[PDB]
RNA sequence: CAAGCUUGAGUCUCGUAGAGGGGGGUAGAAUUCCAGGUGUAGCGGUGAAAUGCGUAGAGAUCUGGAGGAAUACCGGUGGCGAAGGCGGCCCCCUGGACGAAGACUGACGCUCAGGUGCGAAAGCGUGGGGAGCAAACAGGAUUAGAUACCCUGGUAGUCCACGCCGUAAACGAUGUCGACUUGGAGGUUGUGCCCUUGAGGCGUGGCUUCCGGAGCUAACGCGUUAAGUCGACCGCCUGGGGA
């Protein structure tokens, strides 16, 4: 497709946000492939960086299962 | 992942909708390279070997719409 | 990696008009507060050898810049040894 | 000096002592010559994995331009305090005072 | 830092000396020392009850305080002093009241620190506080047995002992022998582990170092007469007999512990 | 680190000749325009010409005859670390005569025909064929 | 030898990307154990079985706890680094690399025997730790024989700190630096301009990937990152064994 952020002019991505990026993980809280996304080398990396913030402080669980 | 089968809805359906839900997640497709330890060295080798493939394949399909009609 | 200030600072220092900014002298000057600046560094990070190549590469710049600047006009030499405490 | 955005997720149970805490870290920060930043609480949101038996923790962050000493002084603060469950610190480009996605 | 030698002399060739530039070059605290006198193994009966003791260096005592009970009056500390009736070093400590007293040095401990104790003291090493406030996971040393008795536990150059769980009103710790045992929630201890951690580093190099200490030498049972030992006798070096004490008790492999009144607090036997 | 600007100019203008350029243009030199006037003088180049002044650049003109290159061989003689220098007596001679051999003495530099008519050496510079 | 210049080299200013290096913390899956609750005759493994684990409760599940390693997806002929090599996240120090527009010293530049430093893994010494894997070793299996490939255990070691060696198919089997030489299709990173209504359009630097012209080569093949033509320097080669 095409990368949304730079078509939007998003200039960084913050983990606070999670209606907007939790279209970016998959049912079981695997990371959807670039190649799938259709999104940047430059934005992949700052959303994986934002999702492993987001699994850190319990904002997007890592796995469907924890417990 | 949940697969909670709602009323009025075939087994069968179930079912079928647990197997693709597993096959997305790929889950099943993991352990057969998780079941043994690969070295560095030969993930590497098959990483480029794979690579070589990929692009030659489209290499090829680009390259293929010049002559042999049929 | 001097803070702006600090190289603002001995650019008005040493360059003559405040504005050579690399000189052989203003230069040297730079090379020898990073040294000093990283001698505590790398004391406590005795195995820092990746970020040891760069301060080489600054002690080797500084050393052709000081036999350069003494094969030219020794007097600025002798003035910019004893300003920086060199030892040669 | 340098640029925080410090975040974490309080007990629920005894979540009446979060303003006080907050109150306590504001003037410690002020005392240390910190610009403090936006400061919002999130609720107590359900946490997506429990964090030692417990599935929902309450949420505060706050922006702190403040220098690296007294941060380091909070982060040991959150260490050693008991009704945190976790806190996350970060380092940020410039001063950020826009509000949060999650008040929106 | 450990120091090794040139081998200018049999003695010198093998031998290593730990030393410590922080130690104080100078007399101990007179008001603090007593004297300690030594037996050489003998009772008041006069026996040899444990052998390989005599002889040595003369030796006076310090008064190191183990129970800490100075609650609220922080303390700082002026140096640190090699004791000889133990392995560790002592920190001399003057509290803000006047008084001076003899401390378990911590690893991270240096002249001009500040320490206090009390169930308001900051958790840093050389600080004392009841375990029920020390968080859990805390490695700790000079540990109590019983609130208020003084402190046994992780005494010696390099121990430390890990607090692992607060179940209750007990607690469980990590002793350094790798046995797990409950301790009271009351009892105090010392944040941070001791001093002297490269004690055990250094090397006698000579019979005289050991003479210097005062442990006399040790004999043979399979070179002693079957009279004086089990393992004695026969008309070369050989031996027919499992290894035993001079007493008849077997030595390796056979348990030793007979205490039932302190079962319930040891969690799991070292291993 | 550009040592030898003279073997510089041999290199674009062999490359020029072998790409079939029209002008190569280099920045010049006091001998490369001594040079580029004995070019010109024996005809293995087209036209020479000096458009700079701060910093002068040579921008030689190819020249081709009937798709064949005029220069077959260019070579770099006296290298900077191997010197050649050769008297009257021995001065070279390239291709019999069909090539040149240029010498540079102490009346400037003509040809190794002008040096051996004015009987005095000098050393090689450049052998074009 | 002297006096000048910036086009070589280097500095400052604003920005950018990155698993670059060192030190300390924290989250999670999973494996292995410890204890307890359900739980009954099998479990594991292989081409086939057996050594092995089980009624002394094995395998399965749940609960609670202990310990070590690395961080599933991201993930790519993606990125960095002189080379070796680096991958959860955060914090502190710091090296290196690239870009618009500038200002500045003025050949301060390249190579380099002898020397210095870094340098995969394996190995050695001391002090720790050790979950999993796994030389040596034992047992089982195959084979005429198997001191091995198939299996069950299993120590050193692989994990940490400080020390020693400078060994690899340490490879791109292609030394370091400067200039020139048709083109096409990409990846990554920055900047300039035009109406940016959509990664619309035209340019412009660094790294990197695949074809491919001239040319070169014994040929495979290189082919603007050349193995095309030259310049400066170092190291190495002179039949195969012996070695
Ligand atoms: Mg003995
Ligand atoms: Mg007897
Ligand atoms: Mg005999
Ligand atoms: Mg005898
Ligand atoms: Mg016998
Ligand atoms: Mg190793
Ligand atoms: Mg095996
Ligand atoms: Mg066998
Ligand atoms: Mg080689
Ligand atoms: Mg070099
Ligand atoms: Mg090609």
């Amino acid at each position: 497709k095409f990368c949304r952020f730079t078509a939007e002019g998003v200039q960084e991505i913050d983990y606070k946000d999670i209606a907007t990026l939790k279209n970016y993980i998959t049912e079981s809280g695997k990371i959807v492939p670039s190649r799938i996304t259709g999104t940047r080398a430059k934005y992949q990396r700052q959303l994986a960086r934002a999702i492993k913030r987001a699994r850190y402080l319990s904002l997007l669980p890592y796995t469907d299962r924890h417990q | 992942p949940v697969i909670k089968v709602r009323e009025n809805e075939p087994f069968d359906v179930a079912l079928r909708r647990f197997k693709r839900s597993c096959e997305k997640a790929g889950v099943l497709a993991e352990v057969r390279r998780r079941e043994f330890y690969e070295k560095p060295t030969t993930e590497r080798k098959r990483a480029k070997a794979s690579a070589v493939k990929r692009h030659a394949k489209k290499l090829a399909r680009e390259n293929a719409r010049r002559t042999r009609l049929y | 990696s001097l803070s702006t200030e600090a190289t603002a600072k001995i650019v008005s220092e040493f360059g003559r008009d405040a504005n050579d900014t690399g000189s052989t002298e203003v230069q040297v000057a730079l090379l020898t507060a990073q040294i000093n600046h990283l001698q505590g560094h790398f004391a406590e990070h005795k195995k820092d050898h990746h970020s040891r190549r760069g301060l080489l590469r600054m002690v080797s710049q500084r050393r052709k810049l000081l036999d350069y600047l003494k094969r030219k006009d020794v007097a600025r030499y002798t003035q910019l040894i004893e300003r920086l405490g060199l030892r040669r | 000096m340098r640029h925080y955005e410090i975040v974490f997720m309080v007990h629920p149970d005894q979540s009446e002592q979060v303003p006080g805490m907050i109150e306590r870290y504001t003037a410690a920060i002020t005392g240390a010559e910190g610009k403090i930043h936006r400061l919002e609480d999130w609720g107590r949101r359900q946490l997506a994995y429990p964090i030692n038996k417990l599935h929902k923790a309450h949420y505060v962050l706050m922006n702190v331009e403040a220098p690296q000493e007294v941060i380091d002084e909070l982060e040991t603060t959150f260490r050693f305090n008991d009704a945190v469950i976790r806190s996350m610190v970060m380092r940020t480009k410039h001063a950020v005072t826009e509000a949060s996605p999650m008040v929106k | 830092a450990v120091v090794k030698c040139k081998p200018t002399s049999p003695g010198r060739r093998h031998v290593v000396k730990v030393v410590n530039p922080e130690l104080h070059k100078g007399k101990p605290f007179a008001p603090l020392l007593e004297k300690n006198s030594k037996s050489g193994g003998r009772n008041n009966n006069g026996r040899i009850t444990t052998r390989h003791i005599g002889g040595g260096h003369k030796q006076a005592y310090r008064i190191v305080d183990f129970k800490r009970n100075k609650d609220g009056i922080p303390a700082v500390v002026e140096r640190l002093e090699y004791d000889p009736n133990r392995s560790a070093n002592i920190a001399l400590v003057l509290y803000k009241d006047g008084e001076r007293r003899y401390i378990l040095a911590p690893k991270g401990l240096k002249a001009g620190d500040q320490i206090q104790s009390g169930v308001d003291a900051a958790i840093k090493p050389g600080n004392t506080l009841p375990m029920r406030n020390i968080p859990v996971g805390s490695t700790v040393h000079n540990v109590e047995m019983k609130p208020g008795k003084g402190g046994q536990l992780a005494r010696s150059a390099g121990t430390y002992v890990q607090i692992v769980a607060r179940d209750g009103a007990y607690v469980t710790l990590r002793l350094r022998s790798g046995e797990m045992r409950k301790v009271e929630a009351d009892c105090r201890a010392t944040l941070g582990e001791v001093g002297n951690a490269e004690h055990m580093l250094r090397v006698l190099g000579k019979a005289g170092a050991a003479r210097w200490r005062g442990v006399r030498p040790t004999v043979r049972g399979t070179a002693m007469n079957p009279v004086d030992h089990p393992h004695g006798g026969g008309e070369g070096r050989n031996f027919g007999k499992h290894p035993v004490t001079p007493w008849g008790v077997q030595t390796k492999g056979k348990k030793t512990r007979s205490n039932k009144r302190t079962d319930k607090f040891i969690v799991r036997r070292r291993s | 680190s550009m040592q030898d600007p003279i073997a510089d100019m041999l290199t674009r203008i062999r490359n020029g000749q072998a790409a079939n350029k029209a002008a190569v243009t280099m920045p010049s030199s006091k001998l490369k325009v001594a040079i580029a006037n004995v070019l010109k003088e024996e005809g293995f180049i087209e036209d020479f010409k000096v458009e700079g002044d701060t910093k002068p650049e040579l921008e030689l003109t190819l020249k081709y005859f009937q798709g064949k290159a005029v220069v077959e061989s260019i070579q770099r003689v006296s290298r900077p670390g191997l010197r050649i220098y050769k008297r009257k007596d021995e001065l070279p001679k390239v291709m019999a005569g069909l090539g040149i051999a240029v010498v540079s003495t102490s009346k400037g530099v003509m040809t190794d025909r002008a040096a051996r008519q004015a009987g005095l050496g000098g050393e090689i510079i450049c052998y074009v064929a």
